[PDB]
RNA sequence: AGGGAACCCACU
């Protein structure tokens, strides 16, 4: 499950870039990592990257 | 921030009365005086002044708070006078008693200035 | 001898120069009170200080 | 429309 963004909100600060939330960085991760496995699934890999 | 302004000691507001009569109902021919911006000076000799009075039974004076400037000054009188009268009548007395202080204290500064 | 009234107080009084200090700490910059204000942005419950 | 964390000093 991926928590609303009242759970996780990003502020936006003086600087005009948004500030993201310490879950959000952590969602970014997974997602990141869930693509890359993924990819190496849809064409076949080492097992051993896949580990 | 919350500092009161230091004429609000002795400078009447808006509305306000300087003197207040009441009754006190507890015993028969008391009166309660509430003045307002005045402090133990008059209090005190207002109330020594009434006790001076044989046809004065009660007589004192309080500042309900230090923070605020009213006096409450209680006078109970027998039957055949009346606090009113009582209170006027020591004004009086004050009156003239500072009148001749200030005659005689006037007739000391000159002996002593001359010799 | 007792400023409302003139008269001698009973006891005599132990008085003298003593050196005191006048610490940093003022109730002006203390004083505070709040009626609906600013709330915080996870929770929304009033904020701090 | 407005942030946050960390640390330090201090008060009862």
């Amino acid at each position: 499950p991926v928590p609303p963004l009242s759970v996780r909100p990003a502020v936006v600060m003086q600087g005009s870039a948004r500030n993201q939330d310490d879950l959000t960085h952590k969602l970014a991760d997974i997602v990141k990592i869930n693509n890359q496995l993924r990819r190496n699934e849809q064409n076949g890999a080492a097992a051993h990257v896949i580990a | 921030m919350n500092a009161p302004p230091a004429f609000e000691s002795f400078l009447l507001f808006e509305g306000e009365k300087k003197i207040t009569i009441n009754k006190d109902t507890k015993v028969p021919n008391a009166c309660l005086f509430t003045i307002n911006k005045e402090d133990h000076t008059l209090g005190n000799i207002i109330k020594s002044q009434l006790l001076k009075d044989p046809q004065v039974l009660f007589a004192g004076y309080k500042v309900p708070h230090p923070l605020e400037h009213k006096i409450i000054i209680r006078v109970q009188t027998t039957p055949d006078y009346s606090p009113q009268e009582a209170f006027t009548n020591a004004i009086t007395d004050l009156i003239s008693e500072l009148s001749l202080l200030e005659e005689r204290f006037r007739v000391a500064i000159k002996d002593k200035q001359e010799g | 001898y007792n400023g409302f009234t003139g008269r001698k107080i009973t006891s005599q009084i132990f008085i003298g120069p003593t050196y005191y200090q006048r610490l940093k700490h003022m109730v002006d910059d203390k004083i505070h009170s709040r009626a609906r204000g600013p709330i915080q942005i996870l929770n929304r419950q009033p904020m701090e200080g």
